[PDB]
């Protein structure tokens, strides 16, 4: 059910985006540990600091994902 | 000693490698990731402890993280 | 007031908490 | 200035002796001890 | 390759000077020492509380030696309120001829020092006469010192290490320490009280030689075991009667009148010998509560267990699974232990020093105005303390003694799962009392300001004078429940209300003092501030193991510096930045509360209460009638013109100001700052002839962040303390002195 | 029922005071016209009104009316910024018009603003003012 | 008045002077759930000050609270004595 | 191993090697390159890269990949050509930066997995299991 | 055009707002003074 463009809620508890819902960019088909990548509307922490911008996507697991 | 552990959340786009000033970490193949590699600490004597490599971690919690430890000569930076 | 001879009582009195904080702060330190 | 309360040249042994003597001691002892190798 | 830290072998191979430093501050983390078990910490900290408690012994012994040897206690019983006692001698080389003058004070001929802590009129109504029985006493304590070190010398052997299974033996340590620690030692107290305490308030000399052949009363242990026990309350104390002499004595040793003495303006030793008896028989009963080897008794375990409300109950499954995975959280933890053990202490002495100002429980201490001030104050900041400490153990239990494995879906686990529910309202709190009594205050500083003091927002606190006037005080005319004598709460048995009621009516006594406008804006101070430093300490506690910035804040322990500049900068993450913020805002707090206090009490001591009434509600008032106005003959200790027995107090007000500024160096400046110019000194040292022979063996760093942290916070602390310790008795002693 | 609180027109602090009371405006008689209207307060011994509050009548201007005027205008304030920040949300360009404020939006969430209590009453019976605690981001334990 | 401002603002620098950024981030992180628990999330992320603008807040309250205060005694003291 | 090189004309600073560098380690850099150039010394100030091959020596590992860096970046020739050396005062020399030759940003095999965790960093064990062991909860 | 955007941005708009409301306080204040409570 996870395909490009659902929407889709973290289960990742150490994520910035835990219970929060992102859409999907890109499945990677091959077999590697986190191929959903996500991409959401709010920004991470990431960055040094006085940086005004943030990273926005990141690859996660089916088990860590729920399709909304 | 610093530990810096690297954890298998890791998109091997090597910026942790290129913000390292010390020449901790390296690039060894990976069959788990999509760029086909993984940041790894062999010379991690040699870690101060400038988290530079986690500052520049794309991943939501990073997937390189440094652990301050014992305190060397190495550790501290010392010119003397 | 007390006397001269009880203040040197008291010391020689002091000296049993003395040793035994000495022998106390030695095997704390095992 | 000595007092009027019993053992008034205590205070004239004692306080050199745990304001300058034992701390001089204790300070070296402890620099012994914190700088010693091995 | 050094032997210093032994119980640290990362610190001992650390070739800089941050070895030495974190070698003393690790010293007491057991838990953290290399090879160290479960088993040889409990006992390591079994050694260190009979040291501990030796220490106490030890300072209790000086504290009563120096009372009988150098002090004045035959001279101060014989006129109380006049003579002022003295603490100790002071021999220094340093005097010169205006100091030795200056200090050879309260009729003595030698530089001496002014007691301010009090325990001449703790002596006094114990029962010391003269300074035998003082010297007596520090000779016991001495010998109950030295058993004490020899009891944790004998507990580090290892015929007499206790195993672990003694140590978490919470039954019977609760049942010894109820019945025993506290029923026994109260019961004891009593036996004192009315053996040698009341009736050296009457006169009669007791000692050691005649407690065998004096009896307290007159029906001496025949009422007790016939039932008839009013004999012991048949002919209470005169209120002509005078202290330490047999005229106005009365004979019953367990009098209940709830009042005060008319003499010494404190409570009857009669009511404290009976206060204690039913404390102690209190004590003894709960004491006989859980089981140890008896098979009747309780197991704390069950109790915890069986504590959760079920489902039909009108509150439901609201606790979730309730205290079960208790006694085994509480029990490993010792940080757990620690904490509860710090905040019952911090309440219990936040209510000594809210206790001993209102209700004095030794001769003369109420008129001794300094004794008062520097009691509360000093009772008040080590509650400060304790309070802060049991937060920051909290704090340490979460980030390394936690287990949410054990802890599943209790009580502690879900104060977790909504963790930052208490501390969005908790800062809604702060924020609503913060703003509106800064908003109160600068709009009553305005109105002031522009002329127009009756343009002031004045609040009458109406909910405490109800407490106030409940409590028996007719003054604000509320007629409830103890102000009007036709109430049920009046009328009925109680024998205290005769005492009670004149003692609470008259304004003689620091019993339920007058409240007003000026005193409601400085509660809602206290109480900004009090939420302010539980939202610093809960929001540190509960972040203690993880958050959205940080999630393994666990991995790094309690202290750690920072988490690099990334992440958008990390700088006081670490739960010890709760700790490190909220000593600041409890020394604020305190400084708050002790300023209303001792402001409150020179408006009560001097006789002018309008003062207080009319300029506390706005901040000039505070930073002009209490500040400036009180600093006067403080500063004044030494001028040009000679010198005042207040010129030391004078010089550790200037101490405390020079060591809390010297603080703000290691709070507003930082590390690297000072590495990068210890890094120039190091090159002046080895380039330079004749200095370079002398080589350092740990290479000179700078303080680490959170080592700087703390050196800052203590000057803080250090220069508060000094300062205001300084202020307060300058300041009520140049006029009450 | 506060026999310590005289009225301030019974009150003889008050009225030493109420001579020498500053005018605040440029009207002259501003210090009696602020004399008369504080002496149905309470005065204390200093000879200052005093408010009480307890929610009683006869002292509810001190607190009550000025407590539900402030309710009032903060729930307007509250509710036009709720309103406007959930109208801004779902076009997916939030963050350029709450830095630079769509003014024909503002204006119709605020002089519809007076209707605040009612659509919280219907937000809070509806469910739709309260986001559900799966639905939400929350930190790590 | 302005001598107490002065006082007022050089005791508010020291809150940004002797704290750092991951307090006041984690407070904000605190504070942001309750604003998603009634809808009042702002499209602009709230962050706390970043280290620099920690210490230049600071250093400018501290120096504005200071000159203010001096300026506030030097003039009131010298409007009355001069 | 003895490190043939000819020092940059540098007209000496006090930044340089203090005395921990004879008696503890120090560190060297030499780097070919084939034109004469400026650069900016970690110690301080500026000194000449002289035609061929340099070496420099300073008191830590920093300082010469600080020194690399600037090699590698903002030069035009590109100079990637340089290698760091440990010399300990005992005569030991160790060769450390381009171990495989090749920088540690581009991926080469015959390296060995370091530091790696086959594990999610939230996956990690909490340190009440760890109690009173020398084992950290990153172990 | 683009002036409109810029009276519309947060600063200008706060400030627009905060200088409103202290005029609309201090007119009350300067009609309606001393209101220290609800008569
Ligand atoms: C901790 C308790 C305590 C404290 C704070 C003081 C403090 C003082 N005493 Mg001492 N003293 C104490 C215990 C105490 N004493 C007891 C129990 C006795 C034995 C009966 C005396 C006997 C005594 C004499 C005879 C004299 C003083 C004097 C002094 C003054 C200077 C210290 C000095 O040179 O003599 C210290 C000399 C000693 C023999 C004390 C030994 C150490 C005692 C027993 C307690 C140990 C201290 C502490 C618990 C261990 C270190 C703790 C560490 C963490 C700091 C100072 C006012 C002098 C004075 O009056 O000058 C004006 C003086 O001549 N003291
Ligand atoms: C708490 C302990 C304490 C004690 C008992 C003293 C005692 C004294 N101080 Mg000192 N001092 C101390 C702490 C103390 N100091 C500290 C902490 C500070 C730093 C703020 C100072 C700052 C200070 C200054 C700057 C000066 C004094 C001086 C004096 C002397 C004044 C007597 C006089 O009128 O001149 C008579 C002086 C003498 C008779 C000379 C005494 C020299 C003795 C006999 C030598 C002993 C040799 C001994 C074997 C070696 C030292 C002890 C050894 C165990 C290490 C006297 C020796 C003054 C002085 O004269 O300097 C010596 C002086 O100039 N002190
Ligand atoms: C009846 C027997 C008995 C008694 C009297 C004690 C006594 C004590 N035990 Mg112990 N215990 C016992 C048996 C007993 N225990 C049993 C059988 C167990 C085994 C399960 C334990 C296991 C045990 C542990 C594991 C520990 C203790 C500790 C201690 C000490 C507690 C600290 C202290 O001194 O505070 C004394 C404090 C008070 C008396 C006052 C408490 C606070 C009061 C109630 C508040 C009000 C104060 C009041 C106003 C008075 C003010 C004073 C005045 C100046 C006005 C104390 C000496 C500790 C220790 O080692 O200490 C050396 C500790 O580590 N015990
Ligand atoms: C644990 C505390 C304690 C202890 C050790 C004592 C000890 C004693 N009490 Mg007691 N006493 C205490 C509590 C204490 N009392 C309390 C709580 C009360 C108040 C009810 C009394 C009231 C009391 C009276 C009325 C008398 C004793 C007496 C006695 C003595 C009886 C033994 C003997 O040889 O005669 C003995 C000295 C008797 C006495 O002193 O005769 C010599 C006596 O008649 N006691
Ligand atoms: C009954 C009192 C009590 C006890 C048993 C302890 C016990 C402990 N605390 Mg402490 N704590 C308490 C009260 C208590 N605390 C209070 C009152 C405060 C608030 C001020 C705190 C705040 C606190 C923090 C936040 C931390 C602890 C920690 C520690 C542990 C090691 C102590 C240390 O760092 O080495 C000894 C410390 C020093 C030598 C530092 C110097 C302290 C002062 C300046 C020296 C004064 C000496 C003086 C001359 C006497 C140990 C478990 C540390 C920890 O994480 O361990 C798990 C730590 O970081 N404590
Ligand atoms: C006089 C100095 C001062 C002031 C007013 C502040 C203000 C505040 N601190 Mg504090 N604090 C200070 C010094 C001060 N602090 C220092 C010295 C430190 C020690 C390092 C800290 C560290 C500290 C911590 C770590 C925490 C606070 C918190 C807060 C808030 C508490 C809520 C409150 O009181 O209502 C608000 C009261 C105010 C006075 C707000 C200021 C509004 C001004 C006056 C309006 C000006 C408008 C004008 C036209 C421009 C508030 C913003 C807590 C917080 O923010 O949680 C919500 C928090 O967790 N502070
Ligand atoms: C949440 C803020 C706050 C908190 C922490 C306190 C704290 C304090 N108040 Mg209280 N109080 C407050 C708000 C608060 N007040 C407000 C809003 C009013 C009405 C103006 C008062 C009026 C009041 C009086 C008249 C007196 C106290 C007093 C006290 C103390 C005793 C406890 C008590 O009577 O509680 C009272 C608790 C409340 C009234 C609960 C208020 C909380 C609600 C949710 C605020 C919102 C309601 C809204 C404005 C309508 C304590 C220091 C006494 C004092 O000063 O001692 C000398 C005193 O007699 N309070
Ligand atoms: C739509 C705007 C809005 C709304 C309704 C809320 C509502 C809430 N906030 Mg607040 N807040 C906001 C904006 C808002 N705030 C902003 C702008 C700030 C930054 C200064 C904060 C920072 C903040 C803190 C630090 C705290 C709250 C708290 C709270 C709660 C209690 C109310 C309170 O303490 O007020 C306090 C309000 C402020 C300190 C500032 C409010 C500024 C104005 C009044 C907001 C409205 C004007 C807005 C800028 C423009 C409106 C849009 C317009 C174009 C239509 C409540 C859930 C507390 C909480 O968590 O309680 C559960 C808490 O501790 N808020
Ligand atoms: C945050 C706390 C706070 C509180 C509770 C008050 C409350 C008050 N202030 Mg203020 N004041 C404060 C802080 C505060 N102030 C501070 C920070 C300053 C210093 C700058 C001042 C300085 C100040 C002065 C100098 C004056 C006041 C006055 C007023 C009073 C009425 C103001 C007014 O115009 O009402 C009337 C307003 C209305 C009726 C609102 C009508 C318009 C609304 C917005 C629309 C309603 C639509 C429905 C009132 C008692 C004035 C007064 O009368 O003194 C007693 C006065 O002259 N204040
Ligand atoms: C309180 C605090 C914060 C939080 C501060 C925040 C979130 C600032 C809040 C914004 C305020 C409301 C800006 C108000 C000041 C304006 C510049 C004045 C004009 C505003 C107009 C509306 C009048 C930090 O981020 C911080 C970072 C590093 C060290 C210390 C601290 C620190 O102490
Ligand atoms: S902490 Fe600094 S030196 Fe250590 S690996 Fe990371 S970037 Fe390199
Ligand atoms: S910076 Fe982080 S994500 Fe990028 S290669 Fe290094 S460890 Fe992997």
């Amino acid at each position: 059910a996870i395909q490009r463009g659902s929407k889709v809620r973290i289960l990742r508890k150490e994520s910035y985006w835990y219970k929060d819902v992102g859409t999907v960019a890109s499945v990677d088909k091959s077999g590697i540990l986190y191929p959903v990548i996500v991409r959401f509307d709010k920004v991470n922490y990431n960055g040094f600091s006085g940086s005004a911008t943030g990273v926005n996507t990141n690859n996660f697991a089916e088990h860590e994902l729920e399709e909304v | 000693s610093h530990s810096v552990k690297i954890y298998d959340t890791c998109i091997g786009c090597t910026q942790c490698v290129r913000a390292c000033p010390l020449d901790v970490l390296e690039m060894v193949p990976w069959d788990g990731c999509k760029a086909g590699q993984i940041a790894s600490s062999p010379r991690t004597e040699d870690c101060v402890g400038c988290k530079r490599c986690e500052t520049a971690c794309p991943t939501d919690f990073l997937s390189i993280r440094v652990y301050l430890g014992a305190e060397t000569t190495r550790s501290m930076g010392l010119a003397y | 007031s007390i006397s001269e001879t009880q203040v040197f009582v008291a010391l020689v009195i002091a000296l049993i908490p003395g040793i035994l904080a000495f022998r106390l702060a030695t095997e704390l330190y095992k | 200035i000595l007092g009027d309360f019993a053992a008034s040249f205590l205070p004239a042994i004692l306080v050199p002796a745990v304001g300058l003597v034992m701390p001089a001691v204790v300070m070296g002892l402890l620099f012994l001890q914190i700088e010693s190798e091995a | 390759a050094t032997k210093f830290p032994k119980f640290s072998q990362d610190l001992a191979q650390d070739p800089t000077t941050r070895r030495i430093w974190y070698g003393i501050a690790t010293a007491h983390d057991f838990e953290t020492h290399d090879g160290m078990t479960e088993e040889n910490l409990y006992q390591k900290i079994f050694a260190s509380h009979f040291g501990h408690l030796a220490i106490i012994f030890l300072w209790t012994s000086g504290t009563v030696f120096h009372v009988a040897w150098q002090g004045n206690f035959e001279q101060w019983i014989k006129d109380p309120l006049n003579v002022r006692p003295i603490a100790h001698a002071i021999w220094d080389p340093h005097f010169g001829q205006g100091a030795v003058d200056a200090f050879t004070q309260a009729g003595a001929s030698s530089p001496v020092n002014v007691a301010y802590s009090g325990v001449y009129h703790w002596f006094y109504t114990i029962g010391m006469t003269n300074n035998q029985d003082l010297y007596q006493g520090a000779v016991f304590l001495l010998i109950l010192s030295a058993l004490f070190l020899f009891a944790g010398w004998l507990h580090l052997q290892p015929k007499f290490r206790p195993s672990l299974s003694w140590f978490k033996n919470a039954e019977s340590r609760l049942n010894h320490h109820l019945a025993g620690l506290f029923g026994v030692s109260s019961l004891a107290w009593t036996g004192h009280l009315v053996h040698v305490a009341i009736p050296e308030s009457r006169g009669v000399h007791v000692g050691w030689d005649n407690f065998l052949s004096v009896k307290p009363h007159p029906a001496g242990l025949a009422p007790f075991f016939t039932g008839n026990w009013g004999v012991y309350a048949q002919n209470p104390d005169t209120a002509s009667h005078v202290f330490g002499t047999s005229e106005g004595a009365g004979s019953a040793i367990l009098t209940f009148l709830g009042g005060f003495h008319p003499q010494t303006e404190s409570l009857w030793l009669t009511d404290i010998a009976h206060h204690h008896l039913a404390i102690a028989v209190i004590f003894i009963v709960a004491g006989h509560m859980y089981r140890t080897n008896w098979g009747i008794g309780h197991s704390i375990k069950d109790i915890l267990a069986a504590h959760n409300p079920p489902q039909g109950t009108p509150f439901g499954g609201a606790l979730g699974a309730g205290h079960r995975g208790l006694y085994d959280t509480i029990n490993n933890s010792l940080h757990f232990q620690l904490g509860l053990a710090l905040a019952s202490l911090g309440v219990i002495t936040s209510l000594v020093a809210q206790h001993m100002y209102s209700l004095p429980s030794y001769a003369f201490i109420a008129k001794d105005y300094t004794t008062q001030a520097a009691l509360y104050t000093h009772h008040q900041y080590i509650a400060g303390f304790l309070m802060v400490g049991a937060f920051a153990h909290g704090a340490i239990f979460f980030v390394r003694d936690y287990d949410p494995e054990a802890n599943k879906d209790n009580v502690l686990a879900r104060m977790l799962e909504h963790k930052e529910a208490i501390i969005s309202h908790l800062s809604w709190v702060s924020l609503f009392l913060g703003f509106h009594t800064l908003g109160l205050y600068v709009h009553n500083d305005v109105v002031v300001a522009f002329g127009t003091p009756e343009k002031q927002i004045l609040i009458e606190p109406v909910f405490a004078q109800f407490v106030q006037a409940a409590s028996g005080k007719a003054l604000y005319g509320f007629d409830a429940l103890l102000s009007n004598p036709d109430s049920v709460a009046s009328t009925a048995s109680a024998v205290w209300l005769p005492g009670w009621l004149d003692a609470i009516n008259s304004g003689t006594n620091s019993l339920f003092l007058n409240i007003g406008p000026g005193d409601f804006l400085v509660h809602h101070a206290i109480a900004l501030g009090l939420h302010t430093t539980t939202l610093i300490l809960v929001k540190g506690a509960l972040d203690a193991r993880g958050s959205k910035l940080m999630p393994d804040k666990k991995d790094f322990g309690f202290s750690f510096p920072c988490d690099g500049p990334g992440r958008g900068g990390t700088c006081d993450i670490s739960a010890w930045d709760a700790f490190y913020l909220a000593m600041f805002w409890m020394l604020n707090t305190l400084g708050w509360l002790t300023f209303y206090w001792h402001w409150k009490h020179l408006g009560i001591w001097t006789g002018n209460v309008a003062q207080f009434n009319e300029n506390s509600t706005y901040l000039m008032g505070w930073f002009r009638d209490y500040l400036w106005a009180n600093s006067a003959q403080l500063i004044n200790g030494y001028n040009p013109y000679g010198v005042n027995n207040l010129s030391v107090w004078a010089w550790m007000f200037l101490f405390g100001h020079l060591v809390w500024a010297t603080g703000f160096m290691f709070l507003i400046s930082w590390r690297g700052y000072w590495q990068e110019l210890i890094e120039t000194i190091v090159w002046a040292h080895e380039r330079t002839p004749l200095a370079n022979l002398v080589r350092w063996k740990d290479k000179p760093v700078a303080l680490s962040i959170v080592q700087a942290r703390l050196v800052g916070l203590a000057h803080f602390t250090v220069g508060y303390i000094l300062t205001y310790a300084a202020f307060l008795i300058a300041s009520t002693a140049g006029k009450f002195g | 029922d506060l026999s310590h609180l005289t009225p301030c027109s019974e009150s003889p602090a008050y009225q030493a005071k109420a001579k020498s009371f500053r005018n605040t405006t440029s009207d002259p008689e501003s210090g009696q016209k602020r004399a008369e209207s504080y002496a149905e307060a309470l005065c204390g011994p200093e000879g200052y009104p005093h408010l009480v509050v307890d929610g009683r009548l006869d002292h509810a201007g001190d607190f009550i009316i000025p407590g539900l005027l402030f309710l009032y205008v903060a729930g307007w304030i509250g509710w036009v910024g709720r309103s406007y920040l959930i109208a801004i949300r779902e076009e997916k360009d939030t963050e350029m018009k709450e830095i630079i404020i769509d003014v024909p939006l503002a204006i119709n969430k605020m002089l519809f603003g007076f209707m605040w209590p009612l659509q919280a009453f219907g937000e809070f019976t509806s469910g739709k003012l309260t986001v559900k605690d799966s639905e939400i981001p929350v930190s790590p334990r | 008045i302005m001598f107490l401002a002065g006082h007022f603002v050089f005791a508010f620098s020291l809150m940004f002077l002797f704290s750092g950024r991951g307090y006041w981030q984690e407070l904000i992180e605190s504070i942001v759930w309750a604003h998603n628990k009634l809808k009042l999330a702002p499209a602009i992320q709230p962050r706390a000050l970043s280290i620099v603008q920690g210490r230049a807040v600071g250093v400018a309250h501290y120096l504005l609270g200071g000159i203010v205060t001096t300026w506030a005694f030097f003039l009131c003291r010298i409007l009355s004595v001069g | 191993i003895q490190l043939t090189g000819t020092m940059p004309k540098f007209g000496g600073s006090t930044g340089g090697l203090l005395s921990a560098a004879d008696r503890e380690e120090k560190y060297a850099i030499t780097w070919t390159s084939k034109t004469e150039q400026v650069f900016e010394m970690p110690t301080g100030g500026a000194a000449i890269m002289n035609e061929g091959e340099n070496l420099l020596y300073f008191a830590r590992k920093e300082q010469c990949l600080a020194l690399g860096t600037q090699l590698r970046t903002k030069f035009k020739p590109k100079i990637e050509d340089y290698k760091i050396y440990r010399i300990y005062p005992t005569g030991e020399t160790q060769y450390l930066h381009p171990a495989d030759g090749v920088f540690p940003e581009k991926v080469n095999e015959g390296r060995e997995f370091h530091g790696k965790k086959d594990r999610n960093i939230g996956k990690n064990p909490e340190p009440v299991t760890l109690k009173f062991s020398g084992k950290t909860p990153y172990d | 055009k683009g002036l409109t955007t810029f009276l519309s941005t947060a600063p200008v708009l706060i400030t627009a707002l905060l200088v409103f409301t202290a005029g609309l306080l201090i007119e009350f204040n300067r009609f309606y003074p001393d209101l220290l409570f609800h008569p």
